[PDB]
RNA sequence: CCUGAAGCAACCCUAGGUCUUCCCUUUGAUGUGAGCUAAUAAGGAGUAACCGAUUC
């Protein structure tokens, strides 16, 4: 529980993994080499039910318990990996995307570099539906 | 009912001699308990670090990628991976009504090191040009990407990795390509996409030791 | 923070779902140069004074 | 007295306003200087007319209130007469100024409300006009002294000498400022 | 302001961003160490004056004394005695709010020993009050003009010094503090006092604060007057309309296009501790008649209020004051020069010979 | 829930607090008198025209609705 | 008609104590207890419950 780092100035990076799909949100800090994991505080572990896992309510909880439970180990700023589901399927990132990314900045942490990484495919594997798509 | 975060001693990572600010930031690891050691599980660890955080302040859009490849004592010593531009730059630069034009070539250092490097370069519309196009013809586009190839194995086939890199820190590869493809079509968004590591040579310490200064 | 004001220098038009808020372009009498959008309540003239809570917020305009 | 009109028996002059944002919608001083609260009007034939109503015919207006006291000005003007008397008493300053600072103190700032992407719906917070400030710091004031004197042996021109010299104070004890405050807290709530 | 000699030396840099970051609080009480001069009673009178029921702006001939830090007589007495920084309320006044700063203004540093003498340029144009500096435009006219920055800066501070004088009742008993006023029936209504700021970082600050005259309800008040030209083109709305529907919006309208002025004036009243900020709303007689004046109104704000409401920071003021008073009791002796960057933001300091 | 039982006549001790207490207030009502002794307010304004009869309180204004006095001036 | 009462830092006058402290007693402050009020505080929470697509 000891980052050995100087109290005045000197900042300890993570690299929180914003994985925001169109029905869960995850929010998951590791080390800059992104091997060792210090917290995952999902969409669906705050709320208890299925409809809203992917919630801006639901991935503000996410950020807030993963600030907070970082803030401790001594993690003071985070680098950014946004993504949608990507594939085949949609590369738009989830609604709790914005939520969480604004939540671990209201929680005063400070915010390093942001980028999308998203698998994008050269070309890929055939889409899941039929030929005449989801008919609803 | 254990604290999982009691054993983890924090190390201080270094970068080599090639860039401005030397220390990258901190790993975690657990203590030697057993069998497997801190220092041997901490070792081969890849850090993606943007040229901006790398150097004091610059262009943010270039990653370095950097291996642990071996550990001193509280002090993790990383060696140059690989290289890649940031999704925002290649998706900002491909846009439409031009010819984009792609070469690989597999070269190797004079020392172990065998790259594989991606170039990539979008025709220019002139400054006095009404044509809405502006692309190139088949036979231009593979004569654009003959010299692309030629200068990136020149550059680093003959000089070892320690100044490839240095050639790789500004973009004089790219700067180079697009001033000799001039006559051919003229580039403007001239950049080496991306570099990968295939071989390494069987690690030595010396050769590190130079490298950390 | 501190509370700032902000003048109405031109009211621009009416928003809302039951157009309920005049939106107004307002210029900060603390900045020299500094003119943001803000949705207001009640009824607005062109050339009064508002009492804003935070100067750094905007309103997204229509 | 061809110079200065005492209100009733209150000195106009040296009563200042030193909120520069209600100072238009504060009719107090120089040319709003009459006598009795009580006037023809014709306050609601144009938009911004309203304004330029002395303050004391305001509160005197927004007083009658409740069915059974609609249209009842000469009880109301009574009650503001006693209300003066009492303010004098208690605090020792010009009742005006004691007004003008409970009309400032009572105001909110900023107000909650449904607004667009009209699609679905959403409560975002918005500012209040200085006009709405003063209109809304009125109406509070009163219903705040009405409510409070309502079964009780305290006389409506006490509850209100309570909720003026309170709210001019800024207690959270005037329903005034207890309600100006929550409404400003939900404000903040969803900003 | 200057023309820059190329004999002189650019040492540090320092722009508004920067200057508007900076804070410093346990700023401490000015303590009253001298109270100097005498101040006349003022009639609360010229208050039934509104738009329809003017005065006459008339000349007053008494003797302003633009004295500086480098000429003040208890100043140089105080020098030995105890203090290291000495200034005068205008200079002060103008790197407080130097955030505003939209013209090119200067600053003399002496560093004769381990002493500040924040001395201003007699002879240079630092006692004139600016107009429509902070507008949309600023006039941009010539100075053969009547309407240029020039000549409305001019007829500005005239009408400030007349009117000063000419609302007080100045042949009725004064109000004497201890002495008579150093620089001197022939004088002006004014009280120089000195008071020391012990600043935090360790800098002992001695300012001579400057009262205008006293008010009965006892009161002490620094008094301005707000000049109103030709508003159609000014970028302002008219004075004479009805100013008594639109007072407030008049006020904020005429803030805004004096934003440093107005600035300048109320940290001047905070720094002597006058308790009330007092105003006089001047207009023309016709539009482009620069020789006559009537008194419109008046209105009255405690510089606290004032301060907060218009706006600034006390934190900011001390904040930015701690930082150049450290800068020059940080480097070298002799003549230094705050100039302001004529046309951009940011206020530069040059190291200079002996001379200029 | 609470109920409100005034005194219909004074207390010896309530009494007592009336004839040294309300000429210390700066206000001095019927309603003020009622709540500060337990008293009904027939018995408020009864016991404050003796008061003033007496010659301790000054009367500022009576109407129907409000009779106020005060505490009578130091010198 | 009588109610408190024993030493006053030291010299002269003066009144046989012409005298002002134990404390009776009232006004001004500070701290605790209790009431009304803060307040419907805030938080719990825009969570739970209930309703939502679909059939004309």
């Amino acid at each position: 529980s000891l980052g050995p780092q100087v109290a005045e100035g000197e900042n300890v990076f993570g690299v929180c993994h914003i994985f925001a799909s169109f029905n869960d949100t995850f929010v998951h800090v590791t080390d800059l080499s992104g091997k060792e994991t210090i917290c995952r505080v999902t969409g669906g572990m705050k709320v208890k039910a299925d409809r809203d896992e992917s919630s801006p309510y639901a991935a503000m909880l996410a950020a807030q318990d993963v600030a907070q439970r970082c803030k401790e180990l001594g993690i003071t700023a985070l680098h950014i990996k946004l993504r949608a589901t990507g594939g085949n399927r949609t590369k738009t990132p989830g609604p709790g995307a914005q939520s969480a990314l604004r939540a671990l900045a209201r929680s005063g942490m400070k915010i390093g570099r942001i980028e999308d990484v998203t698998p994008i495919p050269s070309d890929s594997t055939r889409r899941k539906g039929g030929r005449r798509g989801r008919r609803l | 009912v254990v604290d999982p975060f009691s054993k983890k001693d924090w190390y201080d990572v270094k970068a080599p001699a090639m860039f401005n600010i030397r220390n990258i930031g901190k790993t975690l690891v657990t203590r030697t308990q057993g069998t497997k050691i801190a220092s041997d599980g901490l070792k081969g660890r890849v850090f993606e670090v943007s040229l901006a955080d790398l150097q004091n302040d610059e262009v943010a859009f270039r990653k370095f990628k950097l291996i642990t490849e071996d550990v001193q004592g509280k002090n993790c010593l990383t060696n140059f991976h690989g290289m890649d531009l940031t999704r925002d730059k290649m998706c900002s630069m491909v846009k439409k009504w031009q010819t984009m034009i792609e070469a690989h070539v597999d070269v190797k250092t004079t020392d172990g090191y065998l790259l594989r490097l991606f170039c990539v370069g979008f025709t220019k519309k002139r400054n006095n040009q009404i044509r809405k196009t502006s692309y190139a013809q088949h036979q231009q586009v593979r004569q654009i990407r003959k010299k692309m190839m030629e200068i990136m194995t020149r550059e680093v086939q003959t000089n070892d990795l320690k100044e490839v890199v240095n050639k790789l820190i500004p973009d004089s590869i790219g700067k180079d390509i697009e001033k000799a493809c001039q006559s051919i079509y003229p580039l403007h968004d001239v950049f080496v996409r991306k570099v990968k590591m295939l071989k390494k040579p069987k690690f030595e310490l010396g050769k590190l030791m130079e490298l950390h200064g | 923070q501190p509370i700032k004001l902000a003048r109405v220098t031109k009211v621009l038009g009416r928003t809302g779902s039951q157009g309920q808020c005049t939106q107004v372009r307002v210029e900060f009498m603390d900045d020299t140069s500094r003119s943001i959008i803000r949705n207001v309540k009640g009824p607005v003239r062109e050339g009064d004074v508002l009492t804003l809570l935070e100067s750094e917020r905007e309103a997204r305009r229509l | 007295t061809p110079d200065i009109k005492l209100f009733g028996k209150w000195s106009t002059d040296d009563v200042q306003i030193n909120d520069i944002s209600l100072q238009d919608y504060i009719a107090v001083k120089e040319k709003y200087a009459k006598y009795l609260p009580h006037s023809a009007g014709r306050y609601a034939a144009k938009r911004f007319r309203k304004a330029q109503c002395p303050i004391v015919e305001r509160l005197t207006n927004s007083m009658m209130m409740h069915g059974r006291n609609n249209g009842k000005k000469l009880m109301t003007v009574r009650i503001v007469k006693h209300a003066f008397e009492i303010i004098h008493l208690l605090t020792g300053e010009n009742p005006l100024q004691v007004l003008v600072n409970a009309i400032i103190n009572s105001g909110p700032r900023e107000d909650s409300t449904r607004i667009g992407r009209a699609g679905t719906v959403r409560r975002q917070a918005v500012d209040v006009s200085p006009l709405r400030r003063v209109n809304q710091a009125i109406w509070l004031l009163c219903t705040g002294a009405r409510e409070a004197a309502f079964r009780n042996i305290k006389t409506i021109a006490e509850c209100l000498a309570d909720e003026l010299i309170n709210a001019a104070k800024g207690s959270s004890n005037s329903y005034a400022i207890k309600k100006k405050d929550e409404l400003e807290r939900v404000a903040k709530s969803n900003r | 302001s200057v023309t820059v000699r190329p004999d002189w030396v650019t040492i540090e840099e320092m722009d508004f961003p920067r200057l508007s970051k900076l804070t410093l609080p346990g700023v401490k009480e000015g303590e009253d160490v001298l109270c100097c001069g005498a101040v006349e009673y003022y009639d609360k009178s010229y208050d039934r004056v509104n738009v329809k029921n003017e005065k006459p702006l008339q000349r007053i001939d008494r003797i302003f004394h633009t004295v500086t830090t480098t000429d003040d007589p208890v100043i140089r007495k105080l020098s030995k005695t105890e203090g290291n920084v000495y200034a005068t309320d205008a200079i002060l006044a103008t790197i407080m709010c130097c955030t505003r700063s939209n013209y090119s203004w200067d600053i003399v540093i002496e560093k004769i020993g381990n002493k500040l003498f924040f001395d201003k340029r007699d002879n240079t144009e630092f006692d004139l009050l600016t107009v429509n500096e902070t507008s949309v435009e600023p006039p941009q006219d010539d100075g053969n003009s009547l309407n240029s920055p020039r000549n409305l800066a001019l007829e500005a501070t005239f009408i400030n010094h007349n009117f000063s004088q000419q609302v007080l009742k100045s042949n009725e008993p004064r109000y004497k503090f201890d002495e008579p006023n150093p620089f001197i029936g022939e004088v002006a209504s004014v009280a120089y006092r000195y008071r020391k700021w012990d600043l935090n970082n360790g800098i002992t600050l001695i300012a001579r604060c400057e009262h205008d005259a006293v008010m009965q309800g006892t009161q002490f008040l620094t008094i301005k007057a707000l000049n109103e030209w030709d508003s159609k083109l000014a970028n302002g709305v008219e004075w004479r309309r009805k100013l008594d529907t639109q007072r407030g919006a008049v006020l904020a309208n005429e803030l805004r296009n004096n934003a440093c002025k107005l600035a300048k004036w109320t940290v001047q009243a905070l720094l002597a501790g006058s308790d009330q900020l007092k105003f006089g709303y001047v207009s023309r007689a016709s539009v482009r008649d620069s020789s006559k004046h009537v008194i419109l109104e008046t209105q009255q704000y405690k510089p606290n209020e004032f301060a907060t409401q218009i706006n600034l920071n006390m934190d900011n003021a001390w904040g930015i004051l701690r930082c150049i008073i450290d800068i020059c009791m940080n480097q070298k002796d002799g003549k230094y020069l705050i100039m302001k960057d004529p046309n951009k933001p940011m206020i530069r300091l040059y190291d200079i010979p002996d001379n200029t | 829930r609470d109920k409100l039982n005034n005194l219909v006549l004074f207390d010896k001790a309530t009494y007592d607090k009336l004839c040294k207490e309300v000429p210390n207030y700066k206000l001095i009502t019927p309603a003020v008198v009622s709540e500060r002794l337990k008293i009904r307010g027939s018995l408020a304004r009864a016991a404050l025209q003796e008061l003033l009869s007496k010659g301790l309180i000054k009367l500022v204004s009576k109407h129907r609705a409000q009779v106020i006095y005060t505490r009578n001036t130091k010198g």
